[PDB]
């Protein structure tokens, strides 16, 4: 019968590893680098677009940074198509929680459920896992500003600063070097860009090859604002830190 | 045991010159017993306003349901929903429950952010759209509101004048209904400012 | 419900 | 008021044209004679909606039968009608007369009452107005009649059914099924009323 | 009050513009003339939401069918899809429709009842005012009507309903579907029920209404 | 009996490649060249009509398809896979949008729905990916004119101008030189014909070229009058004659 | 190499099962031909009855799908009959649902979409057949639409299918170069059948008896196949000219 | 390669090797024949007497479908039974809906589509039987032979099993020598002879002859088994011809 | 070799190896004998033990008052098929007030075994059965093979060294067939038949299993001291 | 079941719930506690159809306790009330709806405010300074309208509650065998033993 | 409904 053609996506190696999870992570390691840095007064999300073409429409484009609700955003590393399936699920899960409890979903609860979905694809169903790693940047009234990451294994962890995709080894060393706890958002913006600028496989880091977002309490009195940076705003912040 | 007249309540919407007004009473009762004088029946999703009369459990449920849907709409469309579009969403959602309906009388009110045109619409519990230039009425004193609005209303009223007309339409209609009144709220909606006024009315 |  | 009558050369279907919603005539020029196949027609009595939905399904079944096994028998057509009427008897109000012309079997008439039972007859009458012409039709029907005799028999029969039944009236439509082909006939009040 | 009339080179349908809830006029200028396809229009009577919902659903499936077959949709397709839908729901969808239009086959005029029965005719009427309308149609209809004669007969049949039937009122909507031409939708073709000038302006002196609280509502992000 | 193939036929290789997606993209590479150019006041999509036989009537085979009155689609790769995607794309525009909001979906969201269908063929049990790349040109009130590419993976990107299939590498280079942000629709049609002549080998006329625009509303193509807000489709397929007129002043 | 056993992509972006299904097409070693007249569409196919024990009347690769649509198959008879039965059910259901006779080109598309599914879904194999649908459509007039195991379909001025398809194709191409028109400028279907047989004889280089051919004719409101004597009458007309 | 390991897989030739492998199982089986006659059909089969311990006349291989169709097969006997069980369901649903008994050509396609369905998927095995069947309907007599591929045609005479070539040669002579037609009673006697002549290809074990027939005149259009005096008369005729 | 992975695969010579491997499980099974006259039908089964401490695996199962079988191969598969027969016998009784014909019993087993040889995932039955019964057409003996092939016989034997008993019955055919109205003599012939399949071991009191059905005899099994008469 | 009251004061929420369980003409029990603790700072009183009340209360209790363990965090009274309302809103369109009315008294530790929610079996939620279910309201509401002040202490609230029980004991037809009173404040839930 |  069909047994002949089954890849057996949800099995263990003799060493006790999940083949497909390991190979999905190998896929993600080639994806454009995405950095998340958590400050005391906000969070930065920076992501490098995959080798841009000059005729790509930059302003009306979304590849790396996606909005889940008004308080939570994600940076993507891997298959965009796979990420969008999981994002629409995450967006619905957030609205289900709001409908049920009349309260915005706590960041960790959203992260756990999305991570539990990925876990399922590694343990049952005989389907390939999602070739996606997320950086979750969000705020709630319990833990305040939070950075998480999830990977195809369905394992998630919390971070002060973290990178996913390409050159994470090099990127994580540079963040571990210059990061400190009393750091402000404007400082974290500079660190995020400086890290990409050094780890980039490109010749020079330009506005047209970046997606940028901040989650500040920089609105008016005790409320959070999500800022998905426009092309011209990335061009200005890149000049202001003296990279171009 | 008539779901539309257990809790009671009323909503009315009107159009003016480059403005719209939507008003509701504050009563929630269990037939004869008045229970709450703080039960607002007007909600908003961005700049689109929705008033809902009828069974209070379904009013609350539909508010929560349209908040859910307009939030996903905004995330995917990357823009706030417009009154004309929202009206169609309400109609779809209600008719989806054709043979087990929400016992409600919803009323859409708002200004199209692109065209600047004032827009109002009403629905039956099963989703039939009632678009109108002048006014929409809903609730246990709909007959009273129809009689007030049809006589008091004139076109192209200024926001300050329109406020008086809608306020008097609601108050005098509510005082001839046992299940309506116990306080009132009026939303005056201009292109980029919204004023909300609580009316002083008789508390019987 | 409304009902020509 | 509907009837189908076998004769020498084949079979003729006849019907009134009156559709009622209570005492109001919704349609006074109704065509109650429906083609399920080239030379298999049916007479519809009862619920217009039910008989319409059945006739449409039978037409579909016989079109698919023809694609695979060639021209179906009139008995086959009646069996498909019965199968729908019998198995859905609780949800249907349809009294249907099935009439068809084979070259082997010549003219045949099958009547299907409310129950969903099948009755093969020399001639069949049905509908509210049929009650008034049981006496007349039994006394006047003969086997191996000519075309003109059979047309007169149906015309006189439905004329009386129309006269007494308020639920029947308008024009008398008839459909002639022979080896020659299919002939549609119509007869107006001014003619049949003064028979 | 909805009518359909066949003429020389096509078909015309018309309707009144009154919507009711019990004895109350809910809408004084609703549109009961619905578009299924560009050149297939539907006049609807019965449960207002059911006539709108069933017309849009079949209209949607007809558009998809037209794209799939690379052909202009036929009236018999809309008729077949509507009647099979309505029949399935055993009349619980209270839609009474006059389906009319032009297609490659020619010009067509049908009626559909809520239970899923279909009729054919040169002139049809449905709704509470159907008897007032049909009285006019039976009096004045003839074979070989012109376009201008058919519109007149149609609007006259609707007027009979407006005046004599309490269920019908306000204005006359018409849609003309002629062969080889674009269908022309004549919204408020006649407005013989214009409200007379009121005797008095009920514009209140400002401050008439007693106010407890004022507050600015935040609609922005 | 029954579909026993409930497992993924597309899996990660040790190198992290998704073989079937890569092989699908290879099938697109073999496919005939199609392109799209965005102007200030419209969008043009064009492709060569590769005729299987001169006895075949190339008019009956439509490579450029209307999805909505304001959205059109063209492809490179496997024609059958494209045909069923157009059927599904048209239906989803109704079921998941128009039957809810009573208006046609904006370009980006319909593209999103098509991408979802193509992503599922990459992960679902007992299926191969679609062997096509789509170019979807469309207009909507709040986003204006837009042009999207959709790959077998389900990934989509917005383009000012691009080409896919046989001679895409050369065609993209040609478009980079000619494209500016001030192009009028007629100028974009002119460049589309110039770009396509490079990739086409045999006959180059209105009968061997398929070209459609997303431009101004066409009241004449609406099929009815009387509703002021309904002004007609922005999607128009250029006729064989209309193409030849522009090939003289080339 | 399991990418050659099921319908998944090979490294060079090919579906070998689809390509091998195409080769199953010629397994019967029969050539078909379709042309259009003014009022009619004629399809002819070779009829080879090798076994003497066979009932020759039951040996047929032409099918009456609906009253208006006819279909000739190039491929094994099991897959041919599988396709025929499905096309018949599809044409019948279409009439019931949409209230008019399924057009030739719409049925072709529907059967092509079914064929496409077998190229994408693993558990279903492609049918090793090429379906040539013929009718006189009430909108498009005389129509020839052809389907293959790839799920490809297109309309034709005329077409040929089988082992010696190319010889027949170029024979017809050269005629339409000369006549300068899209069809056979002929009043009666009898002479369009005579044209079809004549040009098949010239292309294949073989003579035909009454039992060596199988003829289907589509006119307005009916498609029908010719008997041995209907063909014999047609062969006599060609010979006497 | 490996193209022959899975059912429904096309070889580069365009062949389904699993179906061809099923044909080998049919070729291995005992000889069975069908003879079309003036107003009906005759079926006969070779039953190898493996042992003295087999009860004579009490291991019946020819099966009836409805009341007017006869079915015989060579190869995997259980696979044949499964096909007839389906045939009986198909014939029952036809009569239920359409009233008339299923015509033979109609019935032939019902088996044909079912057997063909078992070449579409790798989750099922092709049928290991060639089935000779037929009977009398409104349009007269019909004989059919259905193969593992789903391929079937109408036949004047049909043969399958280990002695098919011997039986085919003998059938071809009857068609040549009787162009006007063969009678039902003659076809029974000829059937006996051809099974006895076809037994030469399976002559280690001696065998038991089993004949059935449908005839408009002789059996009134119904399927019946040939037994008693008419069977012994056909055996004697066959015995006289081998010597 | 490459064609024995599952039952859905044919070999190049047209063989079903999984069915043939199932057939092999029967040859490994303990010998059992079936034989009948015109009045009675008898099953004789050599039971097998794990060791001297273990019981002797019961070989004979009752299906109805007038029918039952003996098994050789996988005992659980015999329990599944015997249970199916019990239900079919029982269905015939409740619905039609009719004792199921032994011939139909065979036809039903054949069709049940066949479905397991044509479908992916499933496996063939790994057991052979000898069904005896007395119905309206007298005494009957059937031989069921998990290929689906069911055969009506005067006598037979299945299991290890069954050829010995099968040869004896082939010689004795004319004698034992005419043992009418004599149960004990028909059993003796069956016990003498199974004795031709013995090697080193002989028939003991807790080793031998006999069953009989006939004209005025319900299907009854004899074990222990009840079979001491026939040693 | 029958009498359940609630009074939100300055710093606490007080729930009074009748002790009588009557079936037929017999008071089976006179010490019944018609409440469940959902979380350390959230208490739900209930009244309605026999069986449904406890089955629903314990089901909610289980779900809130599961949430508390999962997130190692107490849900706000507002969040619990919204969850309960949605469960009843689902229930009312079920095959057999829960016929249970509830009061949810909770102390929000983040806002440092007492909160009282009244939810009927339809899923009709309202936040109130004072609430009641059944016939109780027809006496207590008008009494509290008069005597209630928003800045009252817990002791003032208990005296205000005593005034309600006295009025109910005087004018209510049925003997409800007094009430169990419970206070919800910053320090959690405690029961008044002498009322 | 309509209903000879
Ligand atoms: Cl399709
Ligand atoms: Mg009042
Ligand atoms: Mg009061
Ligand atoms: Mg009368
Ligand atoms: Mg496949």
């Amino acid at each position: 019968g069909s047994r002949r053609y089954d890849s057996r996506t949800t099995i263990f190696s003799p060493e006790g590893r999940l083949y497909q999870v390991e190979y999905a992570l190998e896929s993600i390691s080639h994806a454009g680098t995405a950095i998340g840095i958590m400050a005391s007064d906000g969070i930065v999300l920076a992501a490098e677009r995959k080798v841009t073409s000059t005729l790509l429409e930059q302003d009306t484009s979304t590849e790396k940074l996606y909005k889940l609700n008004d308080k939570i955003a994600v940076a993507v590393a891997g298959l965009t198509a796979d990420a969008e399936i999981l994002i629409n699920t995450a967006r619905i899960h957030a609205q289900n929680y709001l409908k049920t409890y009349n309260e915005d979903i706590p960041v960790e609860i959203l992260v756990r459920r999305l991570s539990d979905i990925k876990q399922g694809y590694t343990q049952h169903g005989g389907l390939r896992p999602f070739g996606v790693s997320f950086i979750y940047a969000g705020y709630d009234d319990r833990y305040g500003y939070q950075l998480y990451t999830s990977n195809p294994s369905g394992n998630y962890t919390g971070w002060k600063a973290i990178s996913v995709g390409a050159n994470t080894s090099a990127a994580q060393t540079l963040l571990q070097m210059d990061y400190k706890d009393d750091m402000k958002v404007d400082d974290a913006i500079e660190l995020a860009l400086k890290t990409l600028s050094k780890t980039t496989d490109s010749s020079a880091l330009t506005y047209d090859r970046l997606e940028f977002a901040t989650i500040r309490k920089g609105a008016n009195d005790g409320e959070v604002y999500q800022k998905i940076f426009k092309p011209q705003e990335i061009k200005d912040i890149l000049v202001k830190t003296g990279i171009t | 045991s008539d779901p539309s007249s257990i809790n009671g309540g009323i909503v009315v919407a009107m159009t003016g010159k480059d403005c719209v007004a939507i008003a509701c009473d504050l009563r929630l009762g269990s037939q004869s017993l008045g229970v709450s004088n703080k039960f607002e029946k007007i909600f908003h999703y961005g700049h689109v306003f929705l008033g809902i009369t009828g069974l209070a459990t379904d009013v609350t449920t539909l508010n929560e349901m349209f908040r859910y849907k307009t939030n996903l709409y905004k995330l995917k469309e990357e823009r706030a929903i417009e009154p004309e579009t929202f009206t169609q969403l309400v109609s779809s959602s209600l008719y989806e429950r054709r043979f087990g309906p929400y016992f409600v009388g919803p009323v859409v009110a708002g200004i199209n952010s692109k065209s600047g045109k004032p827009f109002i619409a009403g629905f039956d519990l099963i989703g039939c759209i009632d678009e109108a230039k002048d006014f929409i009425v809903s609730g246990t004193a709909s007959d009273q509101l129809f009689g007030m609005c049809e006589s008091l209303y004139e076109p192209n009223l200024e926001p300050e004048d329109l406020f008086e007309t809608i306020s008097q339409a609601l108050l005098n209609a509510a005082d001839r209904d046992a299940l309506s009144g116990w306080g009132a709220v009026v939303y005056i909606i201009k292109k980029d400012e919204v004023v909300k006024r609580y009316l002083k009315m008789r508390q019987d | 419900x409304a009902y020509x | 008021s509907i009837m189908a009558v076998t004769f020498k050369d084949g079979v003729i279907l006849g019907a009134d044209s009156r559709t009622t919603t209570g005492a109001y005539i919704a349609n006074r020029v109704t065509d109650k004679l429906t083609r399920v196949h080239d030379k298999i027609w049916c007479c519809r009595s009862g619920s217009a909606a039910d008989t319409q939905a059945i006739a449409d399904i039978v037409q579909y079944h016989l079109e698919l039968y023809t694609s695979q096994y060639g021209t179906p028998s009139t008995e086959t057509a009646a069996s498909v009608f019965k199968e729908l009427c019998y198995e859905n008897k609780d949800n249907l109000t349809a009294g249907i007369i099935v009439a068809g012309y084979d070259d082997k079997n010549k003219g045949e008439v099958y009547t299907i009452p409310l129950g969903g039972s099948v009755h093969k007859l020399p001639y069949a009458i049905a509908g509210s107005g049929s009650t008034f012409i049981y006496g007349y039709c039994d006394k006047n029907f003969r086997e191996n009649m000519s075309k003109e005799e059979t047309v007169d028999f149906i015309k006189h029969s439905l004329s009386q059914a129309i006269k007494w039944d308020g639920s029947s009236g308008g024009v008398i439509r008839m459909v002639v099924l022979t080896a020659a082909g299919v002939e549609r006939l119509i007869f107006y009040p001014d003619e049949y009323e003064q028979l | 009050t909805i009518v359909g009339v066949k003429f020389n080179n096509g078909v015309v349908i018309a309707a009144d513009t009154r919507s009711t809830q019990g004895p109350i006029v809910a809408d004084k200028n609703c549109a009961k003339l619905h578009r299924i396809s560009p050149k297939i229009w539907c006049a609807g009577a019965g449960t207002a939401a059911d006539t709108e919902a069933v017309t849009q659903l079949i209209g949607s499936n007809i558009e998809l069918h037209s794209l799939y077959t690379s052909r202009e949709p036929r009236v018999v397709s809309a008729l077949q899809m509507l009647k099979q839908h309505l029949f399935k729901y055993q009349g619980h969808i209270g839609a009474y429709l006059i389906v009319a239009g032009v297609d490659p086959t020619g010009s067509h005029l049908f009626s559909i009842h809520a239970h899923g029965s279909t009729d054919v005719g040169y002139y049809l009427s449905l709704g509470s005012g159907s008897l007032a309308a049909m009285a006019v149609l039976e009096s004045h209809w003839k074979q070989d009507l012109t376009k201008e004669e058919a519109i007149k007969l149609a609007s006259d049949a609707i007027q009979a309903g407006i005046w004599n039937d309490l269920g019908s009122g306000s204005n006359v909507d018409v849609c003309v579907m002629e062969i080889g031409k674009d269908a022309e939708y004549l919204r408020n073709y006649l407005t013989p029920n214009v409200r007379e000038e009121k005797q008095k302006s009920y514009k209140f002196p400002r401050g008439t209404t007693a106010v407890l609280k004022e507050s600015i509502v935040n609609i922005c992000d | 009996m029954t579909d026993r193939y409930s497992f993924s036929l597309t899996t990660f290789s040790p190198s992290g490649k998704l073989g079937q997606i890569d092989y699908a993209l290879t099938a697109v590479k073999q496919g005939v060249t199609s392109l799209g150019i965005k102007a200030t006041n419209g969008v043009v999509i064009a492709t060569e009509k590769k005729s299987s036989s001169p006895l075949a009537m190339s008019e009956t085979l439509s490579k450029v398809s209307l999805l909505t009155p304001d959205i059109g689609a063209v492809y490179s790769g496997m024609g059958p896979d494209y045909r069923v995607l157009v059927d599904k794309s048209r239906k989803v525009a109704h079921t998941s949008y128009k039957r809810i909001y009573g208006e046609y979906p904006p370009t980006k969201l319909l593209v999103s729905e098509v991408a979802k269908i193509m992503q599922e063929a990459t992960q679902s049990g007992g299926v191969r990916p679609f062997g096509v790349s789509l170019l979807i040109a469309g207009h909507d009130e709040f986003n204006g004119f837009s042009l999207y590419q959709v790959d077998p993976s389900g990934s989509y990107f917005p383009w000012k101008a691009t080409a896919i299939g046989k001679g895409s590498v050369a065609a993209k280079t040609f478009l980079e030189k000619r494209w500016n942000d001030e192009l009028e629709l007629e100028d974009a049609i002119h460049i589309a014909l110039l770009t396509l002549k490079e990739s086409v080998e045999g006959e180059f006329n209105g009968d061997t070229i398929e070209l459609a625009i997303i431009g101004d509303e066409n009241p004449d193509l609406l099929g009815y009058t009387g509703i002021p807000t309904d002004k007609g489709p922005r999607f128009r397929k250029l006729t064989s004659q209309e193409i030849n007129d522009r090939l003289e002043a080339l | 190499g399991y990418d050659r056993h099921i319908t998944i992509f090979s490294p060079e972006g090919r579906l070998y099962q689809v390509e091998y299904a195409f080769k199953a097409t010629n397994q019967t070693n029969i050539n078909s031909l379709a042309v259009r007249g003014k009022d009619c569409t004629v399809v002819i196919s070779q009829k080879k009855v090798p076994d003497k024990l066979l009932d020759p009347t039951t040996v047929s690769y032409i099918f009456c799908i609906s009253r208006t649509i006819g279909m000739v198959v190039n491929g094994p008879i099991p897959d041919a009959r599988n396709a025929a039965l499905r096309a018949k059910a599809e044409a019948a259901e279409f009439r019931y649902k949409y209230g008019y006779d399924m057009p030739c080109d719409v049925l072709a598309k529907r059967m092509a979409n079914l064929s496409q599914i077998y190229t994408q879904r693993a558990y279903m194999r492609p049918l090793g057949v090429i379906l040539t649908f013929v009718s006189v459509d009430e909108e498009l007039g005389p129509s020839i639409y052809k389907t293959d195991p790839a799920g490809y379909y297109v309309g034709y001025k005329a077409t040929a299918t089988g082992p010696k398809q190319q010889e027949i194709t170029t024979n017809l191409e050269n005629h339409f170069k000369k006549s300068k028109i899209d069809h056979i400028n002929e009043e009666s279907w009898e002479k369009v059948v005579e044209f079809a047989i004549t040009h098949m004889i010239d292309a294949l280089g073989t003579e035909f008896s009454k039992n060596d051919l199988e003829v289907g004719v589509a006119t307005k409101d009916k498609f029908f196949t010719l008997s041995a004597e209907n063909i014999e009458e047609r062969l006599v007309a060609i010979a006497e000219q | 390669t490996g193209y022959d390991l899975s059912n429904s897989v096309f070889s580069p030739d365009g062949r389904n090797f699993q179906v061809e492998y099923a044909v080998k199982a049919v070729e291995n089986g005992t000889t069975s024949i069908g003879i079309k006659c003036n107003d009906g059909v005759v079926f006969a089969v070779e039953k190898l007497i493996t042992s003295k311990l087999l009860v004579p006349q009490k291991n019946v291989k020819i099966q009836v479908v409805d009341r007017h169709i006869g079915c015989v097969y060579s190869g995997l006997i259980p696979d044949g039974r499964h096909l007839v069980n389906r045939g009986r369901e198909e014939a029952a649903s036809f009569k239920k809906l359409y009233k008339t008994p299923i015509p033979i050509p109609a019935f032939a396609d019902r088996l044909g589509q079912y057997v063909q369905a078992h070449t579409l998927y790798n989750s099922v095995r092709p049928f290991g039987v060639s089935t000779i069947f037929g009977g009398v309907d409104k349009n007269g007599a019909h004989l059919y032979m259905l193969e593992p591929s789903g391929s079937y045609w109408g036949y004047k005479g049909a043969a399958t099993g280990k002695g098919r070539q011997s039986a085919k040669a003998e059938l071809e002579k009857l068609v040549d020598h009787h162009p006007e037609g063969l009678s039902a009673r003659e076809a029974v006697k000829q059937a006996a002879k051809i099974i006895y002549l076809a037994h030469e290809d399976n002559k280690e074990k001696d065998f038991e002859l089993e004949i059935s027939w449908c005839s408009l005149s002789e059996t009134n259009g119904l399927h019946k088994f040939v037994k008693g005096d008419l069977l012994q008369e056909a055996i004697d005729f066959a015995q006289k011809e081998i010597n | 070799n490459n064609y024995d992975g599952d039952t859905v695969t044919f070999s190049p010579t047209g063989r079903l190896f999984q069915v043939e491997y199932a057939l092999e499980a029967i040859k490994q099974g303990s010998v059992t004998v079936g034989l009948r006259s015109n009045t009675h039908a008898v099953l004789v089964a050599l039971k097998r033990n794990a060791d001297e401490l273990s019981s002797y695996q019961k070989k004979i199962i009752k299906c109805d008052e007038h029918m039952g079988l003996s098994l050789a191969g996988l005992a659980p598969d015999a329990r599944v098929l015997s249970n199916y027969l019990r239900q079919q016998c029982n269905y015939s009784s409740l619905v039609f007030n009719r004792k199921l014909a032994v011939e139909r019993a065979g036809h039903l087993l054949c069709d049940k075994a066949q479905k397991n040889t044509q479908s992916y995932g499933g496996r063939p039955y790994g057991v052979g059965l000898l069904i005896i019964g007395y119905d309206k057409s007298g005494a009957h003996l059937l031989e069921f093979q998990p290929s689906g092939n069911v055969t009506e016989l005067y006598g037979t034997a299945i299991g290890a060294r069954s050829q010995g008993a099968k040869t004896y019955l082939e010689r004795t055919l004319d004698t034992f067939i005419k043992i009418d109205g004599n149960p004990d003599e028909l059993i003796k012939a069956g016990v003498e038949a199974i004795s031709q399949s013995l090697r080193d071991e002989s028939l003991t009191v807790d080793n031998l299993s006999i069953a009989i059905v006939g004209k005025d005899t319900p299907f009854t099994i004899y074990d222990g001291e009840a079979v001491a008469k026939y040693i | 079941m029958d009498i359940i009251l609630g009074i939100r004061v300055q710093d606490s929420v007080i729930l009074a719930s009748s002790k009588a369980v009557t079936r037929g003409i017999s008071v089976l029990k006179d010490s019944d506690d018609k409440t469940r603790q959902l979380s350390p700072h959230t208490l739900m009183s209930f009244a309605g159809e026999a069986g449904d009340t406890v089955q629903f209360a314990e089901y909610i209790q289980a779900n809130i306790q599961l949430y508390s363990i999962r997130e190692d965090y107490e849900l706000s009274p507002q969040a619990v009330s919204s969850f309960v309302r949605q469960e009843l809103a689902k229930s009312i369109r079920s095959r057999r709806p829960y016929q249970v009315n509830v009061l949810i008294g909770g102390y929000d530790k983040k806002k440092n405010k007492p909160e009282l929610y009244q939810i009927d079996y339809l899923g009709t939620k309202v936040e109130l300074p004072y609430g009641a279910h059944g016939y109780s309201g027809f006496y207590t509401f008008s009494l509290l309208d008069h005597h209630y002040r928003p800045d009252m202490t817990t002791e003032e609230g208990l005296d205000l509650l005593k005034l309600c029980v006295q009025e109910l004991e005087k004018r209510m037809p049925m003997d409800f065998k007094g009430v169990i009173v419970k206070i919800v404040d910053k320090d959690g839930i405690r029961q008044v033993d002498d009322f």
